[PDB]
DNA sequence: TGGAGAATCCCGGTGCCGAGGCCGCTCAATTGGTCGTAGACAGCTCTAGCACCGCTTAAACGCACGTACGCGCTGTCCCCCGCGTTTTAACCGCCAAGGGGACTACTCCCTAGTCTCCAGGCACGTGTCAGATATATACATCC
DNA sequence: GGATGTATATATCTGACACGTGCCTGGAGACTAGGGAGTATCCCCTTGGCGGTTAAAACGCGGGGGACAGCGCGTACGTGCGTTTAAGCGGTGCTAGAGCTGTCTACGACCAATTGAGCGGCCTCGGCACCGGGATTCTCCA
């Protein structure tokens, strides 16, 4: 069984070095990775049946992103999912 | 000279508008307001008349079921007159 | 300052739509600003549909997904 | 003959996995085909996320003297914070308890 | 070949099995549809179709209306506690609203 | 594409003197439209829930019955039973 | 001595808002949730994790429809709870 | 049978006070009754169906899960 | 309680536009065969669920008392309803510019598919540190 | 101003979090192939303006009824205390059935040819909206 258990305490030594975490707080952010990735896919999947598109890009991913997350955390995550395109691109 | 008491042109403009299909609201001042709503989000932008037919009409719908359950928020308090308390309780109990 | 073209016996129409029998004065601003919310939360969808798609026109499909995004589904534009 | 592996995520800067999110996608029955910026754009808005559900938890716990977050830090986080509750607002936390809120009527005079 | 049978004419079915067909296959909700499954909800879309369209009917009779305008839809669509709750979040265009006055607001 | 006949089959076939508008048409077909959708996206939940990639006549019976309330459910599931029943013997 | 009609109910608050322990005792809630599910299925099996999460969800249900009750009483001038407040909040949140 | 009753009048109370109530009625309780077998009843026949799609004898929490996921209810911290 | 007047219901005539039927035709559903794989079926294992028993103890239950509070009643005065009059601007019809949505062709680059392989991640095991608990002192509320 | 609920500080236990290690399997590199979509005139239709007209909105005035504050009362919860009872923990026992694996076979994807069903367009007549007259509730006042 896979879970995000590894990452989100990747993500919480990076911005909180001396806190650790429980088992059950691990469930509960899972369970939210999950939810919102849950969520982001079907904005994006319905995005693309609505546009007569047969993939799912970056920009269906930003438009669901918009239109899901509010607002000073939708601008955010923009500039967070940009910045991250902009580096894999620039990489090679 | 004729004057009806204070309840009863209410009551007959309850039963009339309850039994009628109409749109309430004026169209070209609420299409007004949907451009300079949407002028916020985006300049030069262009709308369709259907959409703004769908807006008046969930914004017409959305209206009296808020004035529905703030009417009952006010029956609620012993009350028939409606304040901002009642639509402040339903859209507390709603979650908007 | 189109908001004020929503008027204050459009507001008693709606009330007497919903069977309300007697409204306050303080009412109209409260619902002025109920629908400036509601407008600008479904409007701001419609947008986000219209800027996806590369159009300027918002059409009724636009809002009619504006609507079902949060649950307020929409029978008689199309879908 | 080959090259170096290097993953997907340290070429984007992210710590979520980028190959698990486009795997998910792929057999998710989402669409017909799934472009390459789009695992990279969705782990890089699951990581920002992440890390400000664990901010407001990490803070939740330091205000009450512990190092170890548990689920009340995260109903606090997430309770506390306004657009997080506009996300989680059908969400029901598990051994997350509620916000301490009393009325003014109810406290005595 | 044979003469060419429509897959509603022997399912007994109005509806379409082939569009549903089609369309559960480009709707991208499995990678497999089994022949059945198009049958079955064409068979459930028509008896949902009908029980609205039957108490339309009854309401455009009750209003001395030969055809169904909107407004007959949605008295047989929240005047029925099934359809009411399967349509609940669901707003019929030129539809109106019930008459329904409070009792404490008649006068006594 | 559109629902339209097939609503007025049915509706010849429940009402035969009763005619139907153009806004009713509208409103019928985006009501088919989304019960399919509301249908199809749970037997698609539910495949992807038991590890199915096939969407079977079982699929559909149980999104029915997860959907509908009670006597709709029952009847529902009382005609997709028959249909299914009657295409596979003939 | 004897402490005033309400302080007790205060310092419960106090303590019932601080903790996050399940407020039903366990068996009987798993008693109920068998009794309830025979009703469908006959000889059924439970998860233990199945009946904690169908605690936790009836417990958080049950508490915000408190609070939705505790606010409708407070509009209609009242510091106490009635069956009445409970049907109108589940009115305006579409459960009645 | 009878189990409604396991839901005590303190329990009741406990979970008014966790939701801010300070004084309660004394039709409160079957009040609460009602809506708590009520919702268990909606919660518990999605599972069943959830766990009887899928050729089981046993409902597990994730059922649980998806049966309070469809209602708009999604709880964290069981795997969903 | 009767009567004046206002609103509403019923009946008939008229015109209109939109629903309903007919027809060409094209495109999507049907038919028949093939192929590979998803899933039905049998079996086995060992995991977790159910049933029962003892005990000890936290919590529920029953009862008594009294006081806070719900609720009915009364007055008052203000705010909103009703209605007539005047102003305003919405609505309908008509007419142009012109921005922009929809269709089509092509060509290219992006993404599915596959083989190979190796390193990230999962399962398991262990020591060790963070809460939980227990007790004395003193600070913060309560009446 | 005397009586309780709880911060605050020091010791100890313990079990669950975190780190180390080994295999394994899924992601990554490299290559190819083919099809999705990105980019380059035309007619619908959206916006902007003018004129008339007339329905609706704004405004002012009177008054009446309803919100709201005060007050009394009677009762029904809150609180506290003694008795009971069954939840909770620990332990044992056993047996259904969840979950995994292997086999094979039926069934659905897929492709090619055929053909009829449904869709766009067009024409027609009848259901319904509307106007006018007159009878039937229906509300308010003396």
């Amino acid at each position: 069984k896979e879970s995000y258990a590894i990452y989100v305490y990747k993500v919480l030594k990076q911005v909180h070095p001396d806190t650790g975490i429980s088992s059950k707080a691990m469930s509960i952010m899972n369970s939210f990775v999950n939810d919102v990735f849950e969520r982001i896919a079907g904005e994006a999947s319905r995005l693309a049946h609505y546009n007569k598109r047969s993939t799912i890009t970056s920009r269906e991913i930003q438009t669901a992103v918009r239109l899901l997350l509010p607002g000073e955390l939708a601008k955010h995550a923009v500039s967070e999912g940009t910045k991250a395109v902009t580096k894999y691109t620039s990489a090679k | 000279p004729h004057r009806y008491r204070p309840g009863t042109v209410a009551l007959r403009e309850i039963r009339r508008y309850q039994k009628s299909t109409e749109l309430l609201i004026r169209k070209l001042p609420f299409q007004r307001l949907v451009r300079e709503i949407a002028q916020d989000f985006k300049t030069d932008l262009r709308f369709q008349s259907s959409a703004v037919m769908a807006l008046q009409e969930a914004s017409e719908a959305y209206l009296v079921g808020l004035f529905e359950d703030t009417n009952l928020c006010a029956i609620h308090a012993k009350r028939v007159t409606i304040m901002p308390k009642d639509i402040q309780l339903a859209r507390r109990i709603r979650g908007e | 300052d189109n908001i004020q073209g929503i008027t204050k016996p459009a507001i008693r129409r709606l009330a007497r739509r919903g069977g309300v029998k007697r409204i306050s004065g303080l009412i109209y601003e409260e619902t002025r600003g109920v629908l400036k919310v509601f407008l600008e939360n479904v409007i701001r969808d419609a947008v986000t549909y219209t800027e996806h798609a590369k159009r300027k026109t918002v059409t009724a499909m636009d809002v009619v997904y504006a609507l079902k995004r949060q649950g307020r589904t929409l029978y008689g534009f199309g879908g | 003959t080959r090259a170096k592996a290097k993953t997907r995520s340290s070429r984007a800067g992210l710590q979520f996995p980028v190959g698990r999110v486009h795997r998910l996608l792929r057999k998710g029955n989402y669409a017909e085909r799934v472009g390459a910026g789009a695992p990279v754009y969705l782990a890089a808005v699951l990581e920002y996320l992440t890390a400000e559900i664990l901010e407001l938890a990490g803070n939740a716990a330091r205000d009450n003297k512990k190092t170890r977050i548990i689920p009340r830090h995260l109903q606090l986080a997430v309770r506390n914070d306004e657009e997080l509750n506009k996300l989680l607002g059908r969400v029901t936390i598990a051994q997350g308890g509620v916000l301490p809120n009393i009325q003014s009527v109810l406290l005595p005079k």
